């Protein structure tokens, strides 16, 4: 009746003011985003950006191929029988159809094959992803060294305790290779 | 129900096309060769594939109406037109806004 | 409407004077200062879109000491 | 021949002159095509969450001036965000085609770009979706970062401000049509709007239910 | 000192994530040296600025 | 053409006023959810109201394939031309009016009667099953919240003894604070505020369809310049039905005294040229502070609340608003 | 042009769908406010993944895999290497076991992260799906660290352990996270169970009782929540989850208000495996591992069979040997399993997946009969579904 | 700075090998092909990594090999060479054609120079190798850049 409708409603009438409140308080917080052409975020140890090549250190023995998922890697040998062992001339991994799984850097004894850290890698046209070896032999792109870029580090390479990677002057990783080499 | 079947170059409707709103027939099937302007024509070669356009629909005139029918009539005229290009006798657009070469790099013949 | 006098004092001198200060706290600002900081770009709007597109807040560049 | 897949000499001579006041409003015209780019919001396979990621917090999307518009008419961008099989092609280029002219598909992931892993067998999968609708920016990764994301819009800002204003004409979509009467015979549709009260479901059928 | 390709250097400044891993060089560059990491499973090779790097005997 | 000068200057701040509410939509809703929000145009997005609406006009705007012609296009432009006249009334300033019509509020809920056919000539011309569901939809939540909002100006133009926009802020202008309607009406003021977000902001509207009763609304299938009349008609009626607020209930150009210190939201010193046009542009536009807070408001009362689904909508204008607006108004009488 | 005709109005969902679960296409047919059938139609995103395995040996497999439940990742890695490793009975080293342990339940974590995002915003509060996001990104950049990519594709399990060791600074940057996540879980829990709004859209909104949900086939927490508390690593004894103390969260309740308090109390009690796992590893962090590789070089209680990331690294030409099997894990939406039927050549002869969320989909019909339309997506978002494990 | 008049287009024609250095956030690097595109000139953006060795793309023909994926043979297709083969389509009613390449920032410093001593020797044709990050997008030839 008359007597209901200013009591039957500040049942949510607050609860919005408790809700305001929380949301309002959310503004007062820091922006916490990575803006990309800006500040690019480093990379971990163990990332796989794009295949690095070594012209004369894989000997034609496509093991790059027999442990691809897809068999990509174009490997142009010649027998060459001349000198008593097989020598290539080409090495071709198309990418686009390059997932970056990384068995070829896994299974081989002669390290050839490598894992570079760059991703920016974004074309017009396919064709011009089919990368030479001398094309997959041109140096990566760091982040660090770049004069625009304020390169912020990722999680789980924050010193211990903080969470973010934008206000951090200084710090390193968490743990230690060898503190425990001189002390037990 | 207008069963199609939309691919880059092909457009083969079920139904014949009345000022730009299809309607969809049971007789009749539309058929126009590069929306998208990627080949540049000519005169000879939109006629060439008007001798495998109306083949493939009167050699598979005994079979359904489905869907599946008229992508596998799409998948021999894209084999077609590709035919033309590897025979030269077609080429690119470069008026074009897109520059990605779907049918294959252009190439020499025997190096 | 006055013709040169007041105008300038809303469209040119005062809005210049807001991008200094929306360049240098903006990230920085404080939970008050922040709010104050809407207040005026939602009232020089007109004049602070003349100057639009002359001053560009893209970082400097870094000096690689490193 | 000579040369196979050639390419079609220019014979047009692509007078494409102006003053400096109309190339002064065509960068206004290419500036706030580039600055506002609307991204459907299509998402088929694992690289959605790639773009969904962006969507939020740690990336903003809505940055570079990327609102995302969860329709085809509004919306003028498409990433085309994940696998497309033989199903979901003829669903996709009827996304592209309801757009408003502009549109510029990027493609994003290995599988858009060749059919990534499933370029060496699958019976169903387009390999790559240049087969079916014209793109813009390419993007390999598997899935790619959402930090390659932007790269690949950063690339795409670089493709609207080349963009002549009276070339507008290749803009509109050609009419080469041609008109062939089948002999096929028609079939009722399989997949009519009937699950639960379909009158097969309620009841077991006879000479089967005796051994049941 | 000049750092050939093949030999065994490691980074020592503190302000870089890769901060005391050693690996082998390689294809060195104009201004530039990449050194193969080879941290665990898949080796990983990072560009440095062909100094900052103590070689190891 | 327009030889009126205040016709052209409202016609101004009536355009200025969509591009200040489109970029605070874009900068409090990137702020609440920890982002920057549009930046990298103009300085830190000034430009992204300008460069959002300048593409829509360089689209193609395409029909449908079977739709009606005559309808599809006066489906936007029945939205926003009664929203686009009814600045008309809005008296921001003591030195300006446009028209010092003798009724106005009363004008004002008129004309904002017609937007249900807008959004009824547009659902069904588009022509597809899922804008016939979105624009019954939305045209029957433009009825349902229109009766309380008709209620709401009915108190306070009982306390004000007439409907004339300028005869009701001059009645709280004898005291600057202390005679505002809304300590006199503290609950006729909410069911003005309620009303008025139910029928131009962002939360009780079907547009986004990540609840998917419909396909995308009612304009779905909208593109190009007519899609940016029910873009940037939104926001017109969003700053109006925000404007209203401060001139109903909150005194339009009403304040005290401004000779203080320094914290009155303005620069250090006293007597300085930078107040001094902080002072007489509010000797032109003191509304606009004001009304920039509901604006301010609404975009924060958006991320609030839940998105309350359209049974409950209208069993809250019917079912609540209405009784409440009732009673506010014997209440507001003697009884 | 449109006509308002008396009979059922049956509307298209569209394969469309502006949300984050894939592509599925309804054909609902609406009786006014409630729905009476609804046909799913499903396979826009069959790839062909059984068809591919018989023709891949396994370790050019394990990229392939991590695509069935892409929400997840590694939960769909941990049934393949399980295929020949339960069957050729290559034995792991129990630090790869708890090396596993850690990432099915980070994975866990981040399954139920990705399906409260959306849901959330499904039935209600918008705001908090991109607070949930930021919540996601910690555990993407620690499956960053230890392996090569974010959420999906990282070549991390093996036929005889885990493929690498985790990295230094690790183990002390879950005790970051995973004792600030903790706080949040429950407050995700105060949302939907306190403000009785959301409460009067979940309450009896899409019930199953129990003899109907095992009848139907169901897994999980749509298992779980129609009281039935089948969890297969206490069924299963499998990889060291019988070595710690924890419950399983059962609601007998059966509305799908009961399948949001199962899948919050999943999150906390995966938090609860984790810190046990990271205190119970057997050579604890590897930056303490090493150290004692290099102070006892030459044969310690360390360099054992266990305290080892991998039994023996396996040849690439690894032969599946013959006999049929069929390996369960319980990933993050229900039970996953493959029926590996090998020759003794390096391909199999059928690779089975048995999707966690094919069979949970079903039901999706059945509970959509009388239900109104406002509660379709609150019905299809609950089932915890995604797209590309269901059309494979 | 804003209105940007013809400089471009005679800055060209003068130096032959230019080098661009645009905001990363690309948009405002495009807007100096169109006055290049509008002068005549043809312009044919490349990509920087995609590209090889110089000598075995510009001016020879190389042979791309496709990707066979374990289900084809090792094809190789002798693509011609890229400038010789845009040049001879273009009419000599227009003038050259450019080398746009984008994300030239990681070819190596032999082939910067390369793409210097190669636009003199060919006649009507320039590169413009964007390379490098800046607040203003500024330019200068490519004979200063790879001495700096
Ligand atoms: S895997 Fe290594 S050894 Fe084998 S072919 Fe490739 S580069 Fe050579
Ligand atoms: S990156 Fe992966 S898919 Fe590509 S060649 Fe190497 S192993 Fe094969
Ligand atoms: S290539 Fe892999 S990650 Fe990319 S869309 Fe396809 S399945 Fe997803």
């Amino acid at each position: 009746q008359i007597t209901n409708y200013a009591k039957e409603a500040v049942q949510s009438a607050k609860y919005i003011g408790q809700g305001l409140s929380v949301t309002f308080d959310h503004m007062r917080r820091r922006p916490i985003t990575v803006q990309y052409p800006y500040e690019k975020l480093i990379p971990s140890e163990r990332f796989r950006g794009r295949i690095h090549f070594e012209f004369d250190k894989c000997i034609a023995c496509e093991v790059c191929v027999r442990v691809c998922p897809i068999n990509l890697p174009v490997v142009d040998w010649v027998f060459n029988k001349e000198l008593k062992k097989k020598e290539l001339k080409h090495y071709s991994i198309d990418f686009g159809v390059c997932i970056f799984c990384a068995n070829c850097v896994e299974y081989c004894p002669t390290n050839c094959l490598s894992v570079t850290e760059e991703y920016e890698l974004a074309t017009y046209d396919r064709h011009e992803l089919n990368y030479d070896s001398v094309a997959m032999g041109r140096i990566p792109y760091k982040v660090t060294q770049d004069p625009m870029v304020t390169p912020i580090r990722e999680f789980a390479y924050l010193p211990a305790g903080v969470m973010s990677g934008h206000d951090l002057p200084a710090g390193a990783q968490r743990a230690g290779e060898r503190p425990e080499a001189i002390a037990n | 129900m207008l069963l199609k079947s939309t691919t880059r170059h092909v457009h083969i409707y079920a139904g014949h096309v009345v000022d730009g709103e299809v309607h969809p027939d049971t007789e009749t099937l539309t058929l126009n060769v590069d929306p998208d302007n990627e080949l540049e024509w000519n005169e000879a070669a939109l006629a060439k594939v008007e001798a495998k356009f109306r083949e493939l629909v009167a050699n598979a005139a005994g079979e359904d109406l489905t869907e599946y029918n008229l992508r596998r009539i799409g998948s021999d005229l894209e084999h077609f037109i590709r035919s033309l290009l590897m025979q030269g006798e077609i080429g690119y657009n470069l008026n074009s806004r897109v520059r990605n070469y779907s049918l294959g790099i252009p190439r020499v013949n025997h190096s | 409407g006055v013709y040169g006098a007041l105008a300038g004092l809303y469209l040119l001198v005062v809005p210049a004077i807001v991008y200094a200060y929306l360049n240098a706290r903006w990230y920085v600002a404080s939970s008050f200062e922040r709010a104050f900081m809407y207040f005026l770009v939602t009232f020089f709007f007109p004049g602070l879109l003349l100057l639009a597109p002359f001053i560009n807040f893209r970082p400097q560049p870094r000096s690689l000491n490193s | 021949p000579a040369i196979l897949n050639p390419i079609a000499r220019p014979e047009v001579p692509q007078e494409l002159a102006e003053n400096i006041i109309l190339t002064s409003l065509n960068d206004v015209y290419d500036w706030a095509r580039l600055s506002s780019l609307w991204p459907l919001m299509y998402g088929t396979a694992c690289c959605f969450i790639e773009f969904a990621a962006m969507i939020g917090s740690r990336f903003d999307f809505d940055r570079f001036g990327l609102v995302p518009r969860n329709s085809p008419r509004q919306a003028d961008l498409i990433i085309t965000s994940g696998t497309i099989t033989m199903k979901m092609a003829p669903a996709l280029v009827r996304l592209y085609e309801q757009m408003p002219s502009p549109k510029y598909v990027i493609a994003m992931g290995a599988c858009t770009i060749t059919g990534g892993m499933f370029s060496s067998d699958s019976y169903s999968a387009v390999r790559g979706v240049d087969k079916l609708i014209p793109v813009d920016v390419y993007l390999p990764g598997c899935p790619p970062r959402p930090e390659a994301i932007m790269d690949a819009i950063v690339k795409l800002r670089k493709k609207i401000a080349n963009e002549h204003i009276n070339e507008r004409g290749n803009l509109a979509q050609t009419h080469r049509l041609f008109t062939a009467k089948h002999k096929m015979k028609p079939v009722p549709p399989i997949l009519t709007g009937q699950y639960l009260n379909a009158p097969s479901r309620q009841a077991p059928p006879p000479a089967l239910a005796a051994a049941m | 000192m000049t750092i050939l390709p093949g030999m065994t250097v490691k980074v020592t400044n503190p302000n870089d994530t890769y901060y005391q891993f050693q690996g082998i060089v390689q294809r060195i560059t104009d201004g530039k040296v990449a050194v193969l990491f080879e941290g665990g499973n898949w080796d990983k090779l990072v560009t440095f600025q062909a100094s900052e790097l103590e070689p190891v005997v | 053409l327009w030889l009126p000068l205040p016709m052209l200057m409202m016609l101004i701040v009536a355009t200025v006023g969509v591009l200040v509410a489109v970029w605070l939509e874009r900068k409090i809703s990137a702020a609440v959810q920890q982002r920057i929000g549009p930046e990298y145009i103009g300085p830190l997005g000034i430009l992204a109201p300008l460069a959002d609406g300048l593409k829509l006009i360089f689209k193609e705007d395409v029909l449908p394939a079977n739709s009606d012609r005559w309808l599809f296009t006066l489906g936007p432009a029945v939205v926003v031309i009664p929203v686009f006249l009814s600045y008309i009334i809005v008296p921001f300033g003591q030195n300006l009016l446009i028209s010092n019509l003798a009724m106005g509020v009363f004008l004002w809920i008129a004309l904002s009667s017609i937007a249900p056919i807008g959004l009824l000539m547009a659902g069904y011309a588009s022509n597809n099953k899922y804008s016939l569901l979105g624009g019954l939809r939305a045209a029957a939540q433009s009825i349902s919240y229109e009766i309380p909002l008709a209620l709401a100006v009915l108190a306070v133009a009982m306390m004000s003894n007439g409907l004339g926009t300028v005869e009701i802020v001059e009645q709280q202008s004898q005291y600057g604070i202390l005679s505002w309607n809304v300590w006199r009406q503290p609950i006729g003021f909410l069911v003005f505020w309620i009303a008025a977000l139910a029928e131009c902001e962002r939360l009780p509207f079907d547009l986004p369809e990540a609840e998917e009763e419909l396909v995308a609304g009612y304009q779905t299938e909208y593109a190009g310049m007519k899609f940016a009349l029910f873009y940037l008609g939104a926001y017109v009626n969003l700053v109006l039905s925000a404007l209203l607020v401060s001139v109903l209930y909150f005194g339009g150009w009403s304040f005290p005294i401004p000779l203080e210190t320094i914290a009155n939201l303005l620069g250090v010193s006293e007597t300085n040229p930078f107040l001094q046009i902080a002072f007489a542009v509010l000797g032109i536009t003191m509304t606009l502070i004001k009304a920039y807070f509901f604006v301010f408001l609404a975009i924060l009362l958006r991320w609030t609340v839940p998105r309350v689904r359209i049974d409950q909508l209208l069993d809250l204008g019917w079912k609540f608003l209405l009784p409440v607006g009732l009673v506010n108004l014997l209440l507001t009488a003697g009884l | 042009k449109i006509e308002t005709r008396t009979e059922p109005m049956v509307i298209n969902m569209g394969p469309h769908h502006p949300s984050m679960h894939g592509v599925l296409r309804l054909m609902v047919t609406l009786d006014g406010e409630d729905v009476i059938d609804c046909e799913p139609v499903i396979g826009y995103l069959h790839r062909g993944m059984e068809k591919i395995a018989e023709n891949r040996t396994n370790i050019m497999f394990i990229p392939y895999v991590s695509r069935w439940d892409y929400a997840a990742g590694m939960f769909n890695e941990a049934v393949t290497v399980n295929a020949p490793e339960k069957l050729a009975g290559i034995p792991v080293p129990k630090r790869a076991s708890y090396i596993r342990v850690i990432m099915l339940e980070l994975n866990r974590i981040a399954n139920h992260l990705l399906w409260l995002g959306p849901f959330l915003a499904d039935v209600g509060a918008q705001t908090p799906f991109f607070y949930i996001f930021r919540e996601r990104e910690y555990i993407y950049d620690l499956f960053e660290a230890a392996t090569g990519m974010r959420f999906i594709n990282n070549n991390y399990f093996r036929i005889g352990g885990v493929a690498a060791d985790l990295t230094y600074g690790w183990v002390t940057k879950c005790r970051d996270f995973c004792d600030y996540f903790l706080p949040k879980v429950d407050e995700y829990e105060r949302l939907i169970t306190n403000n009785p709004i959301f409460v009067r859209r979940l309450q009896g909104v899409g019930k199953i009782s129990r003899e109907e949900a095992i009848n139907w086939g169901l897994s999980g927490p749509m298992l779980r929540a129609s009281g039935v508390k089948w969890d297969l690593r206490k069924v299963d004894h499998y990889e060291c989850y019988d070595d710690f103390d924890w419950d399983v969260p059962v609601a007998t309740e059966g509305d799908c208000l009961a399948r949001y308090i199962v899948r919050i109390q999943e999150m906390r009690e995966s938090v609860k495996i984790i810190r046990q796992a990271l205190d119970g590893l057997p050579g604890g962090p590897y930056e303490n591992l090493e150290a004692k590789r290099m102070l006892e070089g030459a044969k310690s209680e360390w360099n054992g069979f266990d305290y080892q990331y991998i039994g023996k690294k396996l040849s690439p030409t690894f032969k599946i040997p013959k006999g049929e099997h069929y390996v369960r894990v319980e990933s993050g939406k229900g039970e996953l399993g493959i029926y590996l039927i090998g020759d003794d050549n390096v391909f199999p002869w059928r690779w089975k997946i048995r999707p966690p969320d094919f069979n949970n989909l079903q039901v999706l019909p059945q509970l959509l009969k009388g239900m109104k339309v406002a509660d379709i997506v609150a019905i299809l978002g609950s089932i915890d579904v995604i797209m590309g494990s269901v059309d494979r | 700075g804003l209105l940007a008049g013809y400089q471009f287009v005679k800055d060209l024609e003068s130096a032959g090998a230019l080098a661009l250095f645009v905001p990363p956030e690309g948009g405002f690097e495009g807007r100096y092909q169109r006055r290049l595109r509008s002068k005549g000139y043809t312009t044919l953006p490349m990509s920087a990594p995609g590209l090889g060795d110089l000598a075995a793309y510009l001016t020879q023909e190389h042979g791309i090999r496709p990707a066979h994926t374990g289900k084809e043979d090792i094809r190789v297709y002798f693509q011609p060479p890229l400038v010789t083969y845009h040049l001879e389509n273009l009419p000599p009613n227009a003038k050259g054609l450019v080398l746009w390449l984008i994300d030239g920032k990681r070819l190596s410093k032999q082939e910067f120079a390369y793409l210097a001593q190669l636009t003199q020797t060919l006649p009507k044709f320039k590169v413009v190798v964007e390379v490098g990050g800046d607040r203003v997008v500024r330019w200068e030839p490519l004979a200063d850049w790879v001495a700096a």
